[PDB]
Formats: C-alpha cells, structure tokens, sequence
C-alpha cells in the first residue's frame, strides 16, 4: 500500500509470579520510530574465504510503546512475558508469543522501549508470495 | 490473458458519465472527457511492461482512443460508445544461444 | 521367516547395476552367415557369452568383441552394428605347406591332419589351405610366422560400403566408433557422418572414431587427410597381429579409460598398455626411426612393442591444418575433443537458466519486482562462470575482457531481419596446460 | 551516457538453506540516497616496520541496502538463505556475486534491509575499454 | 545428446575470427611461371601454406 | 508413418501436459527435457526417431 | 547452502546403565556460539628425534555443547549414562557416534551442559564428492 | 616484494593403512596467521659460561589449514602421512616430505591446525642468496 508504518498493537502480559494474564490490551505508538525486527534466529559471522560461521542466536524485537495506565510499569520491564502482535500498513503481521524483556532502560513513567526476544517471530506475508 | 485483463481493467469506466467534444467537466462531477481515459488507459499499459506487454516502440502511437462520432460519419455515431486501437508486442524470452568456440593453444 | 514380516522387503539378487550404463561404444564390421544377428543394425552385446550365436564363429566382428570385452571388464555398455559381405566379393586363400593373428591362436600329412585337430576353432581362417572367413580385403592381412611355407595363393577384393549411417543410427550417441575395415572408402564415409555430428545445424553426439592403415610409408599417408574426427592408427607393413584387433583393444582401452575422465592422455607403460594384444618377442619395432617421426608429423598413431603387449605413443587425432592456416595444435591431440565436448556440455547445463527468462533489450531497463534481465548483467554472469572454472576447464585467460562476447541478433543482424530473444555469444577458451616435454640436460 | 554515479538494476537470487527452494532473479531498489558499497581484494594487508606489509586472507565484502520485496519473507534478508546478487551501475560497470552469506544481521524496520554481503570473489564487467 | 535439444546450438570452430580483417597490408614483387596467380591482380593471401603453388 | 504408440494417447498426453501446466502460468513452453516429457506414454528403445532431419 | 559453518541437528540416545532402559534420539540444541568439536583419528602421535613420530592407540573424542532437556534427568548429562549422539553440519557432513561415555563432567548451571564424550570411532559422511 | 605472507599451499596425503596417495590439493589459510618454520634441524641448550649442549630434534613446522570437503578430517590428524610444500609471497619456496601430524589437537570440522613434524625443509631463497 506504500504506506510504511503499524497500524495496530497488540500486547498480552502474564506474570511470572502470580501466573495471571492480562490482554490483549491495543497499545500506542510513543513517537515516529517503528518497531524493528530481526526473523533470522541464527547470527552469522564473518571468517576468510567467504565461509560464514552460523551460531544458534534469537529472534528479536524493539518495540517502543506508549504504556497503558492500567497496568503496571514493572510488567514492561522485565517482571511478565508478553505475547506481542504488530500489524503493518501494507497487511504484514508480525506475531511473537512467549517474549522476554532483556535490557530494560530507564524509563520517565509514560513511553517505554521493549527489547523483547523470542525463539522465532511469525510473518503474515499479505496475499501473493513466493 | 491479456484481453481479460485489460477488459477487467475497463470496467470502472462502463457507466461512468462522459464529456465529449461538447465541453469540459464542470465542479463536482464525477464524469470524464477521452483524453483522461486516454491518459489513464495509456499508463496502466506502461506500468505492465514486463508481465503483459514489452518494453514498448513508441507510446505515443501504439495506443489511440477515438470517440464513436469522429470514426462514424455525421449522424451514424451513436453515444457512449468507444474505439481503442492498441498493438501488443509479447514480453521477450529466452531463445537460440548459438554458442561459438574457437579453441587455442 | 520372522524378522522379515512387513517393514522391510529384501531383494537378494546379483544382477544390480547401481550406477547405470556408461560411456557407449559402438563396432562395426561383417559378420558370417553362421550368426543370427540381423546386418546394418545395431544391437547391444552384454557378455562374453554366446555371442558366436548372433555374429558368426571366427568373423572379424566377433574376434573384435572378444577383444573388446577382454580389455574392458566393466563401465561400458558394448554395441555392434553387423555387416554382411558384398556379392562379388573374394575371399583370400592361403596355403601352408606357429605364430598366426594373436597369442592364443598359436599352436607330412600325419603333421598337418594333428594341426588343424588343435587349430582354434574361432580363428578368423578355415583350415593345409588357409581361406578366409569373410569375403573382402580384410584377409589379406594374415602373417604365419614359426616361433614351413606360407606365401598365400589368392588376394581377397571387394569390400562393403553401406552408407546407411543416418538411417541406421539415428541419434543414438556413441562416444567411441571401433571399425574393423581397412576400406578406405568406407572409413572417408564414418569420417563424413562423425563430422555430421559436430554440425552447428542440429543437436551434436559428439563422438570419435579408431581406423587403421596398414602400408608402406609412401601409401600410408596418402590415405590420410586433415580431419581430427578420426584416429589414423598406423601400421608397417610387416605387422603381425590382425589390424582390426589392435584397432578394436586400443579403442575400447580409450573408451573405458576416459568414460567420466575425459583428460587423461593414453600413454605410459601404465596408461596405454593393450594388455589384450600379445606378440612375439622381436627388435624391429616396425616403422624405422626417421619414418617414426614422420607418421609423429603428419597426425598419425605410431605403436610399438614393449610374449610381449604392444604400447602405443602420440595419442593424438589426424588434425594437422586449419581451414587454410598452418599451425593449429588445438584438436592435435586425441584428449582435446573430449574437453571440447565436455565444455560444450558443460556450458550448455550452464546456460539453462535463461530458459523463458524475460530479456530486456537496448531499449531500457528492468524495472522493480520483474523477474527479467539485460544482456550486460548476463554478459556478466557467463564472465564469472567462466572464471571459476579455471583451472579444470580452461586455462588462466590471455584478455578475458575480450575472449568473451555477448551480442543480440538485432545488433548482428540487419535492420528487420533479427529476430527478438535470440543471442550470440562468442569466446575463445584455451585447453588447461598439463605435463610435456621437460627437456633435462645433465 | 557516463559521468553518473548510481545503480541501474539490482538483481538478488534467494537459495533457502533447509528447503533449497530459489527464488529470483528479482529486481530491487535502493531505500534512500545511499550508494551500494564494494570491496573487490580478497586480501586484507595489515601495517610492518619500515614499509613491510603482511597479506592475510579475507573476503569480498559487499555492503547493499535495498527495499524488500513483499513477496519475500524478511528472514531472507537477513541470513536464514543465501544470497547471488548482482549489481550495475549507470557507467556500465557489473557487479557479479555467487554463493554470498549475510553476516551481520542488523535489526530491520520491515521496509527496508542493508546487507552486508560475505563472498569469495566479486568479478568486475569494467565497461570497454580496459588496461 | 543430453540436454543438447534446442535453445543451446553449439558451434565449436577452430577458425573464428572474431575481430574482422584490420589494417590491410600490400606486397608487391616479381613471381616464376609456377604460381596459378593471374599477374597484375590484387589477391588477398590466406595463410603460407599455398604461397609456393 | 512407423509410429509405434497409438496416435491418439500421444496427443491426449500432449494437450493434458500442456493444459495442466500452463493452467494459470500461461507462458511456460511446453518443450524440454523438463516440462516437453510425456511421462505416461512409453516406447521400446530405438535409435531412429521416425522423422530424419530434412523432413524434421 | 555450503560454505556455512555450523551445526544443523543434533540427536541424542540416552542408555542408562542401571535400568538399561532407552530414550531417544530427541533433538537438541546449541547453548551459544561455540560449535561442537571433533577428533576422528583414534591414534595420537608423540614427538621424537630425527624426523622420527611414536603412533599410541588413543580415542575418537567429542565437546558437545548442548542445552538440557527438561524431560531428562540432569545425571544423564554429566556420565550416569550412555549416550549415542549424531550432528549434521550445514555442508552435509554428518559425524555419527555410538556407544559413547561422558569422561569429565563439570558443575552445570541446570541449563547448559557441555559433553566430554570419548568412543572407539568417529564416522564422518562425508557429503557426495569424495577423494 | 615487501609484502609477508603465503600464495600456494600443497599437501599431498598418503594413507597409513590402504597406502593410497591423494593431491596434491591447493589449500587456504583459515585465518590471519600464517604459517610457522623450524627448519634447523638441531635444538641447543644453554650451558655454564658460553657452552652449548648440541642435540638432535625434528625440523617441525605448523600450518593451519582449511579442510578439504573432499578428504576425511582423520587424514588432518595423525591418520596419513602428508607431503606439504608452500611458496610465500616473496618467492621463498619450503618443501616438505615425509611428514606426520605430531599433535592432534581436537578440531571443528572446517578450519584444522596441524603440527608437521618432518626430518629437513628445504628453502628455495629467491635470487640472490649469501
């Protein structure tokens, strides 16, 4: 559509440790940053000749969201797993379930950036492929 | 493949209203004029280059649209009715090679 | 059996050929009436079993076989093409009143009636008068030798020239022609049709014929010309063994030799060593030395002994001149046209991937999302295959910026005459360079 | 028409690495004002004493930010699949690259990609005239 | 042959000149009787092998 | 006119494979090793293809 | 998919030897980017003088950096039992080990384990193009 | 040439058990080291004021290689004699015959240092030499 940008967000949170779930609450974009993605769950490395070295890696995710009032603020940090589900523009739905938050900032109370990891993160590809 | 497409393609125009000779659209209209159809005909075809036609020769000859009163004499054209001339030229593929080798020592 | 019931199914049996086929050969001579294979067609022998059924006991064709399938043990799917004797043809009579053909066939009154009870019952003359098996000049090339009088009585004439090769063997591709004639004509004749196959008109099977030329030297290379699409043997006129049996083991030895290994050289007490083929010990490697050099020359096979095996040197074609230029080495020797022909193969697998791929012309370019090309990015990719392939394929380069040319039909061809899709690609490649001449002083 | 700076076409093939299905060739286009980067000597030299110099192997490198196709799975742009690119640019010069691996796979916002591109050997078509 | 069939025509020649003549030179000199060249007639020679006749 | 195959199972085989695998890609030749192969139909092994090459 | 170093898949048959009961072969996976690493000839060498080299009956060893199974007893990891392992390696090699024994288990977080295995062959597959 | 590294390695394998001879085989250096020589023959010792203790030993030499898809990785470790020779960037040539690995330290499977302990190594010295 030729329109670069998300449309909706969609973010579930489990406690790890009173085990409640809590969404899928939509969410708000904070700024003009997109979020951005990594699929491939390996990492390559450069070596001589041209051979590549492949080391098991994870799939990440950097999603810079508006926090909802209703929830805490530990629960983007670190303190649940969420269950994140990102809509582009142009029809691609990118789809993580069981996510971490690794490297938690810190944060004024009002927009957060979430570096989330996963195994794998699903692709929606919108009608016509390959 | 071709002719179904660009029949599929048309279809926004079949009972659209239309300006001919008479004058230009007034403001808010939703009508049209032949030049714009011509117009819009003529880069739908430069946009398929590459899946349905060829590179081109010359646009600006290979695709015409004439209203029904200037192909038909005076009083035989008949309104709402169009002639479009286009000459397809089939996307180029792969053929003879014709591998030369001229060894040496 | 238990074990066995469901989940797996064996198939015991020692008649498995995994790898399939391989490196076809083809010979062709006459056959006798005694056989049951029908002439001018071409049918594949598989054992060293009856074949005497289907070709006839003691035919020049079936000692060719024999040979054959004594020098190749396995590899080769083996195919004859039987030829029947002409109608006026004579068969040579000769008179002995013991060496004759090959190792194996070696051996008053009371003398003779003990001799021909231990005569081979295959050998290729009936039994003393000696008369040849088929009719033709073929028999006119038996020497006896005592290791007694033989002299012969009469000369065999007449030789078959079929000229039937497009209608019998269509396009079934050989890569190795064993002929078993000393028929000029009819060598000319495989010679033309070899040279058919490498026609730029339609699809090629590259193959190469093995013909000898028994002679003295003034005659042997009147027989020769300056086609590489044959292997002129040549052979003194005091040679032994029978010429279609030297013929037919050198043959299969190149053939099984090279099969997947189309580089080597046949050479070397170790590489070009016609294990099948015994002679008597002798000094005299038949040729002398200076006309050893001139056969060397003039693109001919020079062989000699090493009971002994014979060994053969300058395994190479009789390609001695271009169109009308002098010094062309290209296709000299005998392992260039198996390069060429795996290049050409090798190339053609290469260039598959153009296949109904949208080429876009002078006009413009390739616009976004089209799975199309230019001739400049394709230009490209052959240069780079053509690189990575230095090495076992070509040599380094000499210009490799202008050893490789790309061009459409419409910049070649006139103003409307060329024709959309169609490319010329022209390059100039050079053979891998191997071992030679080291020229050691001491 | 020389005298300009810029890329003509993009043409990327994708060989996955478990399936081994190919894709392409298939035209791309540049995400911004960015120019293809290349780097041609296979030979990574290092500084010595007194003008010495030390040759170590390396790579080819080739770094190519392009806009990804929709018909495409992202991971295909960033190291799950190799990668046979192949680049010209307005002055007629021809970037050929076979058998190429993404190494560092950098975070991608969904629309456009860099890559950086690992290779034995890049060839160079150098328009006519050459030496 | 496999694969050979169609599409790629191969053309395998040891005489191709792919550049085109270039730079033409002239030789002019007295002949014997023995040459089967007609006299005062430009010919183009092409290769030393045929010289002599 | 030494055509071995029925005549009319060849040409049943030859416009099946072609409808079936142009049917929404309609611009594959049907030709080559790969997609020109009649798979079904079957002949013994010959070396003269019926037609010669000036009649082909 | 060649000229990619890496590991692929990796099986692992557990045979414990009390209950001699069998589990497996069930896929792991890498704990980090160290790749596991091999030694096929079952013979070791020795420096001697003068050119000379003493040959010693030796073992085929593996390191095999895995993560732990939660289905699996942390014990069968560190020696408490014979293991059967398999790698595939992106360029088609395939290293098979039977009846293998874990010699110098270290202490474990309870997440990655690292395998010291010892067997009397190594067999290599070698992918098609050989000598 | 004022320039320090090498251009062609060649190593020729010889089976310990079927006695069969393979290559040889241009190689490729797995990393930025580069290859090491002892091709005096002898080892020293120190001794009390100025003496030397003159011992025999092994003209060693280490070469890391990238593996050959083609050769079993056992022939890299002490399972077949090797015959390397190596040219430098430089014209320096260092043959080597008769060689065995000494030391098989426990490899990857793509990049393979060996430790060739052989009797002499012979140096081309490019021209001009004392």
């Amino acid at each position: 559509n030729k329109q670069n940008g998300v449309k909706n967000i969609l973010i579930t949170f489990t406690d790890c440790d009173t085990q409640e779930v809590i969404g899928p609450i939509s969410h708000e974009q904070p700024d003009d940053t997109l979020p951005t993605y990594k699929n491939c769950a390996w990492t390559n490395t450069a070596l001589t000749n041209g051979y590549v070295q492949r080391s098991a890696s994870n799939a990440t995710m950097t999603l810079p969201v508006v926090r909802d009032l209703r929830v805490p603020l530990a629960f983007y940090q670190g303190c649940a797993q969420v269950d994140v589900q990102v809509e582009k523009f142009d029809g691609t739905v990118m789809t993580l379930t069981e996510g971490a938050v690794v490297e938690p900032e810190e944060s004024d109370g009002r927009s957060v950036t979430m570096n989330i990891v996963a195994s794998e993160i699903d692709e929606l590809l919108p009608p016509g492929s390959l | 493949a071709t002719g179904v497409a660009l029949a599929e393609f048309l279809q926004q125009f079949n009972g659209l209203a239309v300006f001919t000779k008479n004058t230009n659209i007034r403001t808010g209209i939703i009508g049209t004029n032949p030049r714009l159809m011509l117009g819009k005909i003529r880069k739908w075809a430069q946009d398929n280059v590459g899946t349905l036609f060829s590179e081109f020769d010359n646009i600006n000859e290979d695709i015409q649209l004439l209203t029904d009163f200037e192909v038909q004499p005076k009083c035989v054209g008949q309104p709402g009715i169009f002639h479009l001339n286009m000459r397809y030229r089939p996307p180029v593929r792969g053929a003879r090679i014709n591998v030369n080798m001229a060894p040496a020592l | 059996d238990a074990l066995s019931d469901g989940f797996v199914r064996l198939c015991i049996d020692p008649s498995l050929n995994f790898f399939g086929e391989g490196c076809k050969i083809l010979v062709e001579g006459q056959m006798t009436d005694d056989g049951s294979a029908t002439p001018d067609a071409v049918t594949c022998v598989t054992s060293e079993l009856d074949i005497i059924e289907r070709f006839g006991q003691g035919s020049v064709l079936t000692e060719s076989l024999r040979k054959v399938f004594c020098t190749c043990k396995s590899g080769v799917s083996v195919y004859a093409l039987p030829r029947e004797d002409a109608a006026a043809g004579v068969k040579a009579v000769y008179t002995l009143t013991l060496y004759m053909g090959e190792a194996e066939y070696a051996v008053a009154t009371d003398i003779a009636a003990a001799i021909v009870a231990a005569i081979s019952p295959d050998f290729p003359y009936a039994a003393i008068t000696l008369t040849a098996r088929n009719a033709g000049t073929i028999g006119n090339h038996l020497s006896v030798i005592y290791t007694v009088t033989f002299a012969q009585t009469t000369a065999g004439s007449v030789n078959p020239t079929p000229n039937d090769y497009a209608t019998v063997v269509n396009e079934c591709c050989f890569a190795v022609y064993v002929l078993s004639s000393d028929d000029t004509d009819w060598q000319e004749n495989l010679r033309d049709w070899i040279r058919s196959a490498w026609d730029c008109s339609k699809p090629q099977c590259f193959g190469h014929g093995y013909v000898f030329n028994k002679g003295t030297l003034g005659q042997v290379l009147a027989d020769g010309d300056n086609s590489a699409e044959l292997s002129r043997l040549a052979l003194p006129t005091t040679y032994p063994v029978l010429p279609y049996l030297t013929n037919a083991a050198y043959g299969a030895l190149s053939a099984c030799s090279t099969c997947n290994n189309p580089e080597l050289n046949i050479q070397g007490q170790t590489f070009g060593l016609l294990s099948c083929i015994n002679m008597p010990e002798s000094c005299t490697p038949g040729w002398t030395f200076g006309e050893v050099t001139q056969l060397q020359a003039n693109g001919f096979v020079v062989s000699g002994p090493s009971y002994t095996s014979p060994y053969i040197y300058n395994d190479v074609t009789n390609y001695l001149r271009d169109e009308k230029n002098r010094p062309n080495a290209t296709f000299r020797d005998a392992s260039s046209r198996r390069l060429a022909a795996a290049t050409g193969v090798a190339l053609a697998e290469f260039l598959q991937q153009f296949n109904g791929l949208a080429v876009f012309t002078k006009n413009t370019n390739i616009r976004t999302g089209i799975i199309g090309t230019n001739p400049r990015l394709m230009l490209g990719k052959i240069r780079k295959w053509a690189q990575d392939n230095v090495g076992t394929l070509f040599s380094e380069f000499d210009n490799i910026n202008e050893d490789i040319q790309l061009l459409t039909d419409f910049e070649v061809q006139p103003k409307c005459v060329g024709q959309p899709g169609i490319f010329h690609l022209n390059m100039r490649y050079r053979p891998p360079v191997r071992g030679a001449r080291i020229n050691v002083n001491m």
